């Protein structure tokens, strides 16, 4: 059995369950039984998607399975609702899914920015005059002040690194 | 838009270094950034 | 194609040999501990042992000294307890 | 002999003749005494305990070692002391690991309190602190 | 030393206010606000 | 290239 | 706890001359502390700062940029923020938890939107990047017309079978 | 009260009933699946909708294994409708003492990490190294200097895919861990177990016979 029903067990017990072991006395007349529980280790893992350390009560089997799956996020995603009987597990699963969608959105944003910069670079590859540069800048909806500030920041970073 | 601005700025810097008033403004911004970095380090 | 995964037959991780199960059980069954190997004596320990002094003088038995050597379970202890005869301390039998 | 951290390092008695201050003697080392609780489960160590008791029964003086790191003699230590007293051998008590014990004064007070609380002639037993590694009061122990 | 204490407190308050403004770059917008709409500054939050 | 000791970084925030 | 006498004059000489504010009766009553006054000034300047709506109104998106973004083969899927759990608890308890390490101890985690993210070791980023690469390969195949030929061959062999 | 009762979890079949609920969902205790839609549908209608080829396809059942849970016996044939526990047994037996050595796991390094204290290299970029579990989960992973070695990870990184059976069968003794290490070494350097390599030291002849 488990200490709590499947819908209430907050801890992550993959397959470990409470089991009673039986031992006979020195004389075989009588027997004594005792319950045994798994070794619960607080898994303080790091999830790449969240980028921040997350700790949750777990078991040695849970830690080994996380290592097998190659990541806490992968382990949680592989484990399904009924299979992962943890409310904490469900909360972290929702956080991980939201963060994964955010990762995808950020990648799409980066790709859109790359396409825009490539298009404008094709447009203004030659250098003709600041007037035409500003005309293209307003055509593409960009501020010269922030363009200059980011150019200066990039130059500072380049100088610092070399 | 902002990320496109940053990427365009770095690409323009790369092209320029591979090759007036805007240059002066860039120099002033560089000086300001250097001063801010020095203050943060201090 | 049509095959079943390899899996142990005896359940519970038990062993088909009660001797293996006994050695797994351990102390309560196998009371006798295994052979004791030579201890790891450090250089500092050797130096301290050399520096020690005898608070009492050990006497070299004037009678002929004969030592029995050999491998384990060679009957050396049985031969020793057959030859030995203690008139003053009865019950001095070496464990065999 | 050989000393190792293992509980039952030696399983047979050992006798070494020697003279201290011009007085012959045979220093005897025993395997060790265990409580009946442990012996019943492990009769073999019970066998070596019986072998040790046999030599205690024939010794002319008995010296009971108890580790000072424990801080005071155990109930089984007092049981062994009473056993040797009943056998009728001059019994002495020695606290070992004195170079390792931390609170020397507290350990000495505890030992003295135990000796005083002892009821029979064991109450008159004299306790001496002796250290093996350092080698402290060995001559005093032999003199006693 | 009431006057000295008052002067020191005023100087410390001015320095702290300047540091706080510089932390959030408030002075940048504050200069324009003072130049144009010093009467009152408020941004519709909705 | 990067360098790191055996205890420089701790998962939790010390 | 600044005394009222010195306070009045300090506020009149600094806030009016520097920030040109106007606290109310209760505001001045609560402004006894230097920390309180500086926090009030910070809050008021923060409110006065331009709003995101105002900034967008003054700097709207341009038709060319919108067209390029729409033509981009990839578009985002928003609404992921609607999925993270919404805990209904005590405000003070939540403040305590966030200040301490309890914010991550038991199935909890804070959410902060990010524009740029670290890619090194990001399995999600790597898998989406490979997905995009294979999508680009598929687009190249479609442009070259190989996909049309393959589909025609598949249909022809299916009909023949 | 349930205004809407969810249908059977996996009822794609047109004639055969859905598998037992425990096989696909998360609730066991029954060996025979049921679907009210299929039961109520007249036999003639089901046969009309289906075709002999489709009927045989949907009738084909994997025995004794399960179709949905690969590598596990289906619950409808076990003595009880609950899943077999032999494969998913708990990590430690009731009487087994915990004696598990400090197992090492394979980690792909994403950046050349230089151990300055030891004056060496932990591992080069995109290289696999067997490291300590605690070390990997405590320092390498949070620093993003390396990741666990998985076939999916290799596929993502573009490196050749190798299926390191990490924790496939968790060892329970130092001897079992040694057996696991030996199996890993064999699977890695299979070429070292050839007859030629085994007799390499006797390539030409006995050293004593060989002249100096
Ligand atoms: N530090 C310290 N340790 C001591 C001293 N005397 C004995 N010991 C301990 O005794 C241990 C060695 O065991 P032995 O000397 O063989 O004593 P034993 O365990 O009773 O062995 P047997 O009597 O042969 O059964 C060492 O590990 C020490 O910890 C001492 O004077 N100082």
């Amino acid at each position: 059995f488990l200490p709590k029903p499947p819908q209430e067990m907050d801890v992550i017990w993959l397959n470990e369950r409470v089991r009673e072991r039986v031992r006979t006395s020195r004389q075989v007349q009588n027997v004594y039984r005792q319950l045994k529980y798994p070794y619960v280790k607080t898994g303080i893992h790091y999830s790449d998607v969240l980028d921040h350390w997350v700790q949750v009560p777990m078991v040695e089997a849970a830690m080994f399975e996380v290592e097998k799956d190659g990541g806490f996020d992968n382990f949680i995603l592989k484990r399904s609702g009924p299979e992962l009987r943890s409310t904490y597990g469900e909360r972290i699963r929702r956080h991980i899914l939201v963060r994964q969608k955010e990762i995808q959105k950020n990648f799409v944003l980066q790709k859109q920015a790359q396409m825009l910069v490539e298009s404008m670079e094709k447009e203004i590859l030659p250098m003709e005059d600041g007037k035409k540069v500003e005309e293209v800048l307003e055509k593409y909806g960009i501020d010269k002040e922030q363009l200059l500030r980011d150019i200066a920041r990039a130059a500072v970073a380049k100088k610092q690194q070399l | 838009i902002d990320m496109a601005c940053a990427m365009l700025g770095e690409r323009l810097l790369d092209t320029v270094n591979a090759s007036a008033e805007w240059q002066e403004a860039i120099a002033m911004h560089v000086e300001e950034i250097e001063a801010e970095m020095e203050e943060v380090a201090a | 194609s049509f095959n079943l995964p390899r899996e142990r037959q005896i359940l519970g991780g038990l062993h088909a040999d009660w001797r293996t199960q006994m050695k797994r059980s351990g102390s309560i069954l196998n009371d006798i501990t295994p052979a004791l190997p030579d201890t790891k004596r450090t250089e500092e320990q050797r130096r301290r042992v050399a520096g020690w002094r005898p608070v009492v003088k050990l006497l070299g038995d004037q009678r002929l000294r004969i030592a029995i050597v050999g491998r384990m379970n060679s009957g050396k202890s049985s031969l020793f307890n057959l030859l030995r005869l203690e008139p003053t301390v009865p019950g001095r039998s070496n464990v065999v | 002999n050989r000393a190792v951290d293992e509980k039952n390092s030696t399983r047979d008695p050992v006798e070494l003749p020697c003279s201290y201050k011009g007085r012959k003697l045979k220093l005897i080392d025993t395997a060790g005494l265990a409580r009946h609780r442990y012996r019943a489960d492990r009769d073999f160590i019970g066998r070596i305990h019986g072998l040790s008791v046999n030599e205690i029964r024939f010794a002319h003086v008995v010296i009971v070692v108890f580790d000072a790191t424990e801080g005071h003699p155990n109930k089984y230590d007092m049981a062994v002391l009473h056993s040797v007293a009943a056998e009728g051998r001059p019994f002495l008590l020695c606290a070992n690991k004195w170079d390792a014990v931390l609170d020397q004064s507290a350990t000495a007070e505890a030992i003295d309190f135990k000796i005083k609380r002892q009821v029979r002639e064991v109450k008159y037993s004299n306790a001496v602190v002796v250290s093996a590694h350092t080698g402290l009061n060995l001559t005093l122990l032999m003199d006693q | 030393a009431a006057a000295a204490a008052a002067a020191a407190a005023a100087a410390a308050a001015a320095a702290a206010a300047a540091a706080a403004a510089a932390a959030a770059a408030a002075a940048a917008a504050a200069a324009a606000a003072a130049a144009a709409a010093a009467a009152a500054a408020a941004a519709a939050a909705a | 290239a990067a360098a790191a000791a055996a205890a420089a970084a701790a998962a939790a925030a010390a | 706890l600044e005394e009222e006498t010195i306070r009045e004059r300090v506020i009149y000489q600094v806030v009016e001359g520097v920030f040109r504010l106007s606290p109310t009766s209760a505001d001045r009553r609560e402004l006894r502390s230097v920390a309180n006054i500086i926090d009030y000034v910070l809050t008021h300047v923060r409110a006065a700062r331009p709003t995101d709506r105002e900034r967008r109104q003054e700097r709207p998106i341009t038709s060319a940029a919108l067209a390029v973004m729409q033509k981009c083969p990839i578009q985002p899927q928003l609404g992921f923020v609607h999925a993270l759990p919404h805990d209904t608890r005590d405000a003070l308890l939540q403040e305590w938890e966030r200040m301490h390490h309890l914010d991550w101890q038991f199935g909890k985690a804070v959410y902060t939107p990010r524009s740029k993210e670290n890619v090194r070791g990001n399995l999600t980023w790597l898998r989406e990047d490979r997905h995009y690469d294979q999508r680009m390969k598929f687009m190249q195949e479609v442009e070259s017309g190989e996909a049309r030929a393959k589909h025609m061959k598949l249909i022809a062999e299916a009909a023949g079978n | 009260v349930a205004p809407w009762v969810p249908p059977p979890r996996h009822d794609i079949k047109v004639t055969m009933p859905p598998p037992p609920g425990g096989e696909v969902g998360g609730r066991f205790g029954v060996s025979q699946g049921y679907s009210d839609r299929l039961a109520r549908t007249p036999y003639w209608k089901r046969m009309a909708l289906s075709t002999y080829k489709l009927r045989m396809m949907e009738n084909a059942t994997r025995y004794p294994m399960s179709e949905h849970r690969p590598g596990e016996y289906d619950i409808r044939y076990l003595p009880t409708p609950y899943p077999c526990t032999i494969r998913n047994r708990p990590l430690l037996e009731v009487g087994e003492p915990r004696q598990i050595p400090s197992i090492r796991i394979p980690v792909i390094f994403l950046v050349n990490l230089f151990d300055e204290a030891k004056g060496c290299w932990f591992g080069r970029r995109y290289e696999t190294v067997y490291v300590e579990r605690q070390f990997m989960r405590e320092e390498l992973m949070p620093q993003r200097y390396a990741i666990y070695a998985t076939p999916e990870a290799y596929k993502l990184l573009g490196l050749p895919v190798v299926n390191h059976h990490t924790h496939e069968e968790i060892p329970k003794t130092p001897r079992e861990y040694e057996k696991l290490l030996e199996r890993q070494r064999y699977d890695e350097e299979r070429w070292k177990y050839t007859i030629e390599y085994l007799f390499r030291k006797y390539e030409d002849g006995p050293p004593e016979l060989l002249d100096r």
